[PDB]
DNA sequence: CTAATGCGAGCACTAGTGCTCGCATTAGATTTTGTTT
């Protein structure tokens, strides 16, 4: 149904369209997420047939994006609630929003495991391990496996080890297995992918190179460099035509061309290239002499020709220093080694899973894979049949919505395909995303998955899935869109970038912004001309410009609905590729009053407070560690100086430092200051020592802080806020780890130690929350899907992380495991053809993604964009930038873009042809502000202070003196009774052996209670005989009021004797009788405790009176005792206070007097009166 | 618990506390782990550190120290498994020198005795438990084994003593919980044998059941006192006559709480079972709806005052969102101001900063921070100057003074006094080029290393220096053997190189790093690797000898000490003398027209050579010293 | 990687002397993205 709105027709299309799988493809800021939300809201708040929120699955990959969707859905939902406050449905939905399935796909996976644990080998009470504890378990099993393999001593294992390890140790093989395993975990069927390794090595001498899959990437490479060389020479040829240009060398170049063209005719024949490429020679350059030739032009042509040479020699050394037959031979020779690796990795995985199952924990990886295992019933090589659980979720979910779909790998796609209902042609899958923002190649998130569906689908929803393009941007000012577009028309292509940045793909203005004078995109290039790391210079430039934006106020347009907002620090955001630069940036920005926030994951353990507090914990665990002990002693916790330290050492040179400390204490006199330090500390040590064995780690930590005031102290030194923060999270992290698998000091410390020992870290604590008004530093990945008024992008001169390209092996999704030929005995190694192939493939895949990463970064901005980078020399780099940009096509040369190592190698030459640094290119509506910054340009006595140093009060009068004084002297009026237990027992006013270790029953208490039961149950109408007593006992045995052993432990004579007594007779003959009388009595606390108060609550004393009877004389109390006798003054005082309690209870509560009390003892039938 | 301890607020928790921190439970669990994992390091010392194995009536502090040193020994020597139970006396050496002799010292003997004496009371009760347990087939006899293990080690008496120590120190609540622990354990065992006593079960499952049962164990409720704050929950807690109520953590997902569908029957199951007439417990939908009643009862529980608070961030910094009831409250009371709660007093009014000064410790804590902030040119409230002055008028102003000395804290070191330094390094500094290089890197590092002799904790692990010593000593052995057989490096064949390298490494392997090269199959291979290296090196040296005019005069030629060459002496103005002693790797002589020529060759396990810059700054001084 | 250093060879110019060509080695350079509660 068509409806009037603010929505674009394409958007409305995506909101209302239904009936099949739907894919919405659109550039950044198009409203893809907005549309997803509104689609939901419309499905929920409908009049005809509304659905509940829990009938939708709304999934994304990142926790942040899921938080965003959750946020938008909530807002929109209650917004709809305002419009119709009467509906029960909408309020119901706002309640259900808690139980709604709106999260990460991993969170959903957790839900699946929790419900359907019984379908797989999983404990219902399973827990998700954290990174380090999981990886530690992995380390253990890997060590165990390796030892087992060394024990077997199989030749193949040694053959593998010898090749992928050093001459001294085998750690590299360890890292290899870890890496291969981890990579395999991104495939829907890891072991199958591993088992597909060898097919790459299954060649022979009779094979044809060009018919092998990997050769594809070889084929491309050659084609690119040869053409790249041709393209170079042609320019050297065109330069011969220029007025200054050197005419003669034309005949040289045309020869070279003819040779290079000769190579191009045989690009598809590798075996022919092997003959021709190493046979190519460029004839000696003809000398051009005279003043007719431009010098620069001569040199320029020379440079280009030499470029061609280099390209060929690189090509030759890469592929043609070995015959194709030899390449195939080395490859095939490597096959057995690969098989051993595969079986090794497979064993590790199996053993690894076993280890985790034992401790009932799982990876993040186990989330996806176990979820997939649950959702499948039958699995025929990819064809997965939905199990019962899958069918449940298919029914439960009416539609599955996926945002940022370009981050979906094949595993997640498997899961979605199992939870969706119907085929593609009639499914309930709704996905939005953008191939240009595909930036998770390390997760095997494939652009190909998006692109395939996009090519299969049609704009009409007939016969297949429906695809919907959105062209309009509603997020940024035209400054940003234009700078972006101008940059990526020149950088992102199909070859490098993997995406054609055509007109359909360009950003198109659709948001109305009242112009500003300074909104032009800035480029700050910093130089190293004429002891600060370059990140610091960069950070200075950032901070300077930020304060420039603060000094001249900035205007923030709430274009969504019409209102201005003054710029807050909140509005500015710094984006980085990676966070190792972040701390040094934060320090400099904090040093300039600019509030900074950043979610860090490293640097925690190098903070001195942490090293110190940890040292304390270690010393408490084991004082016989010289370095932690010395650390604690020298720390402000004790404050021993270097002299006092060496003084401790002098008492005992050979022994441990702890021994020496003990000796100093043993010999020192209590008048020494050093003695006092050490004695106080030692007392604390012993106290903490005892403490930790009875309390948790966290209680210990707080107690340490309490006794040392180290956290307080640390709050008073430079960086106090951060330091106190660090100690605080030491406590909280102790809390979490205690609760998980590392309870107790020894286990905790061992965990921390093992964590650091394998290079794992934790982030420094944070002070200001993310919500607060702060400049946020974050990764470009984290920012995906979000928007900010101002955006800095820093570290553009930083090299791309290309470490993977330099190892002896390489992992490839398509091709598997490529490696060098290695011979452990011959001591030689060289790359095989598939290794080179994969290296080329990987390089261009990496560069493509880095390009996309940049696109995400630049498209984050709403109004302002800053590009900051660093180089050695301005002029030299500008020369390099212009020497690539003379071409008139938008897209820069493939080979040149392929050669990029930093972001500036991209942005540079793309910016060169601009006016600010062909009316189509230079007359682009893009405005760039270039600053060519240099590194260098970016860079008493107080009465109270001395009063504080002297330990003296500051002189003066202050408004809060009297109140501070009174509050610090205050004590709680009722302090004394705060620890007094309310409830008290009459008694109040042994480590037993187990049952199965002792003889058969019949104890004193047993028999005593067994008699007491009879006394309270024997009829009191008349005096009973032995027979009647035995009869009562028997009835109590058949009512199960008395166990068999209880029954047999009865002295009938002893109880019958009581009824022959005087008190017993008077009991039988009474007006009124009662037994087993429960009572509670309220005694004012002063009576039991001195210092109580009339206001202070009474204590409650509780007990049970055995018997009470009333005659014509008064009320009498009776109690039974099984006390050993066969003694009267002793028993009298033994129960005196108890009897007084009973009497006072009766007197006070019943408001009646009590005349005479009696205690009957079964042994000998004694009766004493009180 | 902690915060209210600090602010001196008495409380009662409407909830029982876990026993999992008690020494008894950990003793039982870790003992079972000692049996199951075959005496792993972590299990054994988890067990020992609970101190219930400690010899009766021995000084806890002393026993502790002895255990500590045994622990360091077990880490250093990789002690695990039947190595504990075999009886083979633990042997102890202080220093690793491949050249030196094995012979022990007085100290090393004394130490070895101490280590073994500690071992001999640690192993038997544990080993006996391992015996009985293997023998026991049914649940009851394993329970019998465990209990007798507790009884033989005198656990009841140790607990009793502990309890009395706690009572004496006024920690009565902590004192009762020991008996509670024993009784819980005994009950657990009792029920175990009552249900499954005669059934034959495996150690694995027996440990599983003991573990689960222990994981459930809980201490009794602390009995209420006459005057405490009641801290409890919102579904079970009951109160009467409440005047002021603080409702905590009004966060989204927490209050109202997301229901837990954990259980065998799902919401759909319960719903459908409800439709067929079966009434079970509530479902997620219903519980989530009933949350409003719970909230209502909480909000309407006090008579005078109601506070509703919520945190915006978790302890890790992650954002926490307000629950809907905060907005609901803003609606019902639109002119009510929301209060801020922060530990940064400079963000609230003076009057609100004054509320922070509740006692000496808290006031000290905050005053320190405020003083720092003040030195950052912030006009801190007068609250804190008043607070400061009171703290300085107090009788123990010295403690606060020490606290506020943090204001002027810089990591300063005091230069050593003449007497002390002289006494520490001695009258005559006996050192090596290595030591001088350390000093040139950082004087403090030299102080910690050669002044305070701070040793780092040793591990059963093959590091680079040890390998280096192996290489050096190996080449030496081969060299001496070559002179013995009238052979020269030139006259070595491939077969000979391999044989000599193998034999040399073989000799040195037992001496290196507490026999670690013999400790595993993985290490056997490391050993073979090292042998391959020595072999190739022998070959290379052989080739070089055939092409050099230099002949080695001396190999591992010691200077100073008691070796051939005399030391390099220096006269220091204090009268203190500095003597540098060591060992040159190789010295070569060669005749020439210029005269006699000497060169120095060093065997390095690295690729780089000599940096003249490092020589200038005294970081690389060995080679030129040897040449000198 | 890449950029500089030096040493030796040849090819070409108008036999010696210039300068391109090629080889081989140090020297300096560089400092990951996410998934739970
Ligand atoms: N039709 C519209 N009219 C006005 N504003 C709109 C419209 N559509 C979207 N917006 C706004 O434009 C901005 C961009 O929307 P958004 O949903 O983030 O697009 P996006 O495709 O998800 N961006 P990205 O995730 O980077 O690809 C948001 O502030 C939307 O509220
Ligand atoms: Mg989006």
């Amino acid at each position: 149904k068509p409806a009037d709105s603010t929505w674009t027709d394409d958007q409305w299309n995506a909101i209302v369209s239904t009936g099949q799988d739907i894919l919405v493809a659109a550039a950044a800021g198009s409203g893809k997420t907005a549309v997803l939300v509104e689609r939901m809201i419309r499905k929920i708040t409908a009049e005809e047939n509304p659905i509940d929120v829990d009938r939708l699955l709304v999934v994304t990959f990142t926790n942040a994006s899921a938080a965003e969707m959750k946020h938008r859905i909530a807002e929109a939902l209650e917004k709809e609630l305002v419009q119709r406050p009467g509906s029960l449905h909408i309020r119901r939905q706002l309640s259900l929003l808690n139980r709604a399935s709106i999260s990460t796909l991993h969170s959903f996976c957790l839900q699946v495991l929790k419900k359907y644990y019984y379908l797989i080998d999983l404990d219902p009470g399973f827990r998700i391990a954290d990174q380090t504890e999981g990886e530690l378990i992995g380390d253990e099993v890997l060590d165990e496996l390796f030892e087992d393999e060394y024990a077997k001593g199989e030749k193949a294992f040694f053959e593998l080890v010898d090749r992928y390890t050093t001459d001294r140790h085998d750690l590299d093989l360890q890292f290899l297995v870890k890496q291969v395993y981890e990579y395999s975990r991104s495939h829907p069927n890891p072991e199958a992918w591993l088992e597909s390794f060898v097919h790459l090595y299954d060649v022979s001498e009779k094979s044809a190179i060009e018919e092998l899959p990997f050769y594809q990437y070889v084929k491309e490479d050659i084609a690119m460099v040869l053409n790249g060389a041709k393209e170079k020479l042609l320019r050297a040829l065109e330069l011969t035509k220029a007025p200054g240009g050197p005419a003669p060398r034309a005949d040289n170049f045309l020869d070279d061309l003819a040779q290079i063209d000769e190579l191009i005719q045989h690009q598809d024949d590798f075996s022919e290239l092997y003959k021709r490429v190493p046979a190519v020679s460029f004839k000696r350059a003809k000398a051009v002499k005279g003043d007719e030739f431009d010098p620069a032009l001569l040199d320029e042509a020379t440079d280009l020709r030499n470029g061609a040479k280099k390209l060929l020699e690189k090509l030759k050394t890469d592929y043609f220093t070995r015959s194709p037959e030899q390449h195939l031979k080395s490859l095939a020779e490597m096959k057995p080694v690969i098989e051993t690796l595969v079986q090794l990795v497979i064993s590790y995985g199996k053993r690894f899973e076993a280890a985790k199952q034992e401790k009932s924990i799982i990876d993040f990886s186990d989330l996806e894979h176990y979820c997939l295992a649950i959702l499948t019933a039958e699995n025929d090589k990819g064809e997965r049949e939905p199990s019962e659980a899958a069918r449940f979720y298919q029914e439960q979910f009416h539609e599955v919505l996926v945002d940022e779909y370009q981050d979906t790998n094949l595993v997640q796609e498997s899961i979605l395909q199992l939870v969706t209902s119907g085929p593609e042609e009639t499914g309930n899958l709704f996905m939005v995303g953008d191939v240009k923002q595909s930036i998770y190649r390390f997760r095997l998130a494939e652009p190909l998955l998006f692109l395939s569906k996009y090519k299969r689908f049609t704009e009409s929803g007939e016969g297949t899935g429906r695809k919907i393009d959105l062209n309009k941007n509603f997020r940024s000012r035209a400054d940003i869109l234009d700078s972006t577009n101008f940059l990526f028309k020149q950088l992102m292509g199909g070859k490098i970038g993997e995406v054609d940045y055509d007109e359909q793909a360009e950003l198109k203005l659709g948001a109305a912004y009242p112009d500003n004078d300074e909104t032009e995109t800035e480029l700050l290039l910093i130089d190293n001309a004429e002891e600060l790391e370059t990140v610091q210079f960069e950070a200075k430039a950032i901070a300077k410009e930020i304060r420039k934006l603060i000094s001249s106020p900035f205007k923030v347009y709430d274009g969504k609905k019409k209102t201005h907002r003054n710029i807050q620090y909140r509005d500015i955001v710094i984006l980085l590729r990676s966070m190792p630069w972040a701390p040094q940036i934060m320090e400099e920005l904090r040093a300039q009053g600019i509030p900074v926030y950043a979610n860090l994951t490293s640097g925690y353990f190098e903070a001195v407070e942490v090293a110190v507090a940890l040292s304390v914990l270690k010393v408490i665990d084991n004082p016989y560690q010289d370095i932690p002990l010395a650390s604690v002693l020298r720390s402000p916790i004790v404050g021993a100086d270097e002299n006092e330290l060496s003084l401790i050492r002098l008492e005992n040179k050979k022994a441990p430092y702890y021994e020496a400390m003990k000796d100093y204490l043993a010999a020192g006199d209590r008048s020494d200051e050093l003695y006092q330090k050490l004695n106080t500390f030692y007392g604390h040590l012993q106290k903490w020592r005892a403490f930790s064995k009875n309390h948790s780690v966290s209680e210990l930590i707080w107690e340490v802080y309490r006794d040392t005031k180290y956290m307080d102290y640390v709050g008073g030194m430079p960086g106090g806020k951060q330091r106190q923060a660090n100690l605080r999270v030491l406590y909280d992290r102790a809390r979490q780890y205690e609760s998980t698998a590392f309870r107790g000091l020894f286990r905790f410390l061992r965990f921390i130690e093992r964590m650091q020992e394998r290079g794992d870290d934790l982030g420094t604590a944070r002070g200001l929350s993310e919500q607060e008004d702060v400049v946020r530093l974050m990764t470009i990945h984290s920012s995906k899907g979000l928007e900010f008024p101002v955006v800095f992008v820093a570290g553009l001169g930083r090299n791309f992380n290309m470490m993977d390209l330099n190892k002896s092996y390489l992992l490839d999704k398509e091709l598997g495991f490529g490696t060098k030929y290695i011979h452990p005995q011959l001591r030689i190694s060289y790359p095989t053809l598939p290794l080179i192939a994969m290296k080329k493939k990987m390089r261009r895949e990496l560069l493509s993604e880095e390009l996309r990463v940049l696109y995400v970064a630049l498209t984050r901005a709403k109004e302002k964009l800053f590009l900051i980078g660093s180089c050695k020399d301005h002029q030299k780099q500008l020369a390099k930038w212009q020497a690539s940009a003379s071409q008139t096509d938008w897209l820069l040369p493939e080979f040149d873009r392929y050669q990029a190592r930093t972001y500036l190698d991209f942005i540079g030459p793309a910016l060169a042809r601009h006016r600010d640094l062909h009316a189509d290119i230079s007359g682009h509506p893009a405005r760039f502000a270039v600053q060519m910054i240099h590194s260098y340009d970016l860079l008493e006595k107080s009465e109270r202070l001395e009063a504080i140093r002297r330990g003296e009060p500051v002189p003066g009068s202050f408004a809060f003196d009297e109140k501070a004084r009174e509050q610090l002297s205050w004590t709680y009026p009722h302090q004394e009774v705060t620890q007094i237990r309310t409830k008290q027992s009459v008694s109040e006013i042994l480590y037993r052996r187990p049952a199965f270790m002792m003889k058969k029953g019949l104890t004193a208490a047993e028999k005593g209670t067994a008699m007491h039961t009879v006394m309270q149950h024997i009829p009191l109408s008349h005096v009973p005989s032995i027979e009647e007593a035995e009869q009562t006992v028997h009835r109590l045995y058949e009512k199960e009021l008395l166990t068999e052993e209880q029954k047999d432990a009865i002295d009938i004579e002893e109880i019958v004797q009581f009824f022959h007594t005087e008190i017993g007779g008077q009991l039988i003959g009474a007006k009124w009788k009662d037994r087993e009388i429960p009572f509670s009595l309220a005694l004012p606390a002063k009576e039991i405790y001195p210092d109580a108060h009339e206001a202070d609550e009474p204590l409650l004393v509780q007990g049970i009176i055995d018997c009470l009877y009333e005659t014509e004389d008064g009320l009498y109390l009776l109690a039974y005792k099984s006390d050993r006798i066969e003694a009267a003054p002793i028993l009298k005082k033994r129960y005196e206070t108890q009897i007084q309690l009973y009497t006072k209870a009766v007197e006070q509560i019943a408001k009646t007097k009590v005349k005479g009390c009696a205690l009957y003892f079964f042994d000998g039938g004694h009766i004493l009166t009180l | 618990k902690e915060v209210f301890a600090d602010y001196e607020i008495p409380y009662f928790i409407d909830g029982k506390a876990s026993m999992l921190n008690h020494p008894l439970i950990e003793f039982i669990r870790s003992s079972l782990d000692v049996l199951k994992g075959n005496w792993r390091y972590e299990a054994v010392f988890r067990c020992v550190k609970t101190e219930l194995l400690f010899p009766l009536n021995e000084p806890k502090a002393k026993v502790r120290e002895q255990v500590d040193q045994l622990e360091n020994y077990c880490i250093a020597y990789g002690i695990k498994g039947d190595r504990w139970t075999k009886g083979d006396r633990f042997q102890y050496r202080r220093f690793v020198s491949l050249d030196d002799d094995f012979a022990q010292t007085d100290q090393e003997i004394e130490m070895e005795n101490m280590l073994n004496d500690t071992r001999d009371w640690i192993v038997p009760p544990l080993f006996q438990l391992q015996k009985r347990m293997k023998k026991a087939k049914t649940v009851q006899e394993k329970a019998e084994a465990l209990y007798r293990y507790l009884e033989e080690t005198d656990v009841p008496l140790k607990l009793d003593q502990e309890r009395q120590r706690a009572e004496d120190d006024g920690r009565i609540i902590e004192a009762q919980q020991h008996q509670q622990a024993w009784d819980a354990v005994i009950q657990l065992l009792e029920e175990f044998v009552e249900m499954m006593g005669d059934d034959e079960i495996s150690l694995d499952l027996f440990q599983q059941m003991i573990e689960a049962g222990a994981e459930s164990l809980t201490f009794s409720l602390i009995p209420p006192a006459l005057d405490q704050v009641f801290v409890g929950n919102m579904d079970l807690s009951r109160m009467y006559g409440t005047s002021c109520t603080f409702v905590l953590g009004a966060n989204d997902g927490v209050l109202p709480a997301r229901p837990d569908e954990n259980g065998v029957l799902s919401d759909d199951d319960r719903e459908w079972l409800k439709t067929i007439g079966v009434e079970l417990s509530s479902g997620g939908r219903e519980r989530l709806l009933d949350e409003h009643f719970l909230i209502y009862m909480a909000f309407s529980s006090p008579s005078d005052r109601l506070y509703v608070s919520y945190p915006i961030a978790d302890a890790e910094g992650k954002t926490l969102l307000p629950s809907m009831i905060v907005k609901r409250l803003e609606e019902l009371f639109p002119h009510h101001k929301e209060r801020l709660l922060t530990n940064e007093p400079e963000q609230v009014s003076d009057e609100e900063q004054l509320m922070y000064v509740v006692n000496k410790s808290v006031a000290q804590s905050f005053t320190a921070s405020q003083l720092r902030l003040w030195t950052r040119e912030y006009d801190i409230s007068d609250v804190w100057w008043s607070t400061y002055n009171v703290l300085m008028s107090e009788q123990d102003r010295l403690q606060s003074k020490k606290l506020f000395s943090s204001l002027f804290f810089r990591n300063e070191v005091k230069q050593l006094e003449r007497s002390v330094s002289r006494q520490l390094y001695g009258e005559r500094i006996q050192g090596s080029v290595s030591r001088m290089e350390t000093f040139n890197a950082c004087p403090f590092s030299h102080f910690a290393s050669h002044g305070l002799h701070l040793k780092e904790r040793q591990f059963f692990k093959l590091e680079a220096p040890d390998i280096g010593q192996l290489f050096h000593s190996s080449l030496k052995l081969i060299s001496d053997r070559l002179r013995d057989e009238k052979l020269d490096w030139r006259d070595l064949t491939k077969e000979q190189c391999e044989l000599f390298s193998y034999d040399a490494v073989e000799r040195l392997a037992p001496k290196l790093q507490k026999e670690i090269l013999l400790s595993s199959n993985r290490h056997y291979y490391v050993k073979e690797k090292l042998q391959k290296i020595v072999t190739r090196v022998s070959g290379i040296l052989s080739e070089h000898a055939k092409a050099s005019g230099f002949v080695p005069i001396g190999l591992e030629l010691g200077f100073g000490g008691k070796g051939p060459l005399p030391p390099l002496t220096f006269q220091l103005k204090n009268g203190c003398t500095m003597e540098l002693v060591g060992r040159i790797d190789r010295v070569d002589k060669a005749e020439s027209s210029k005269g006699l020529l000497l060169r120095i060759v060093a065997y390095k396990s690295s690729d780089k050579g000599l940096d003249l810059a490092e020589v200038y700054y005294g970081l690389a001084l060995q080679m030129l010293t040897y040449l000198d």
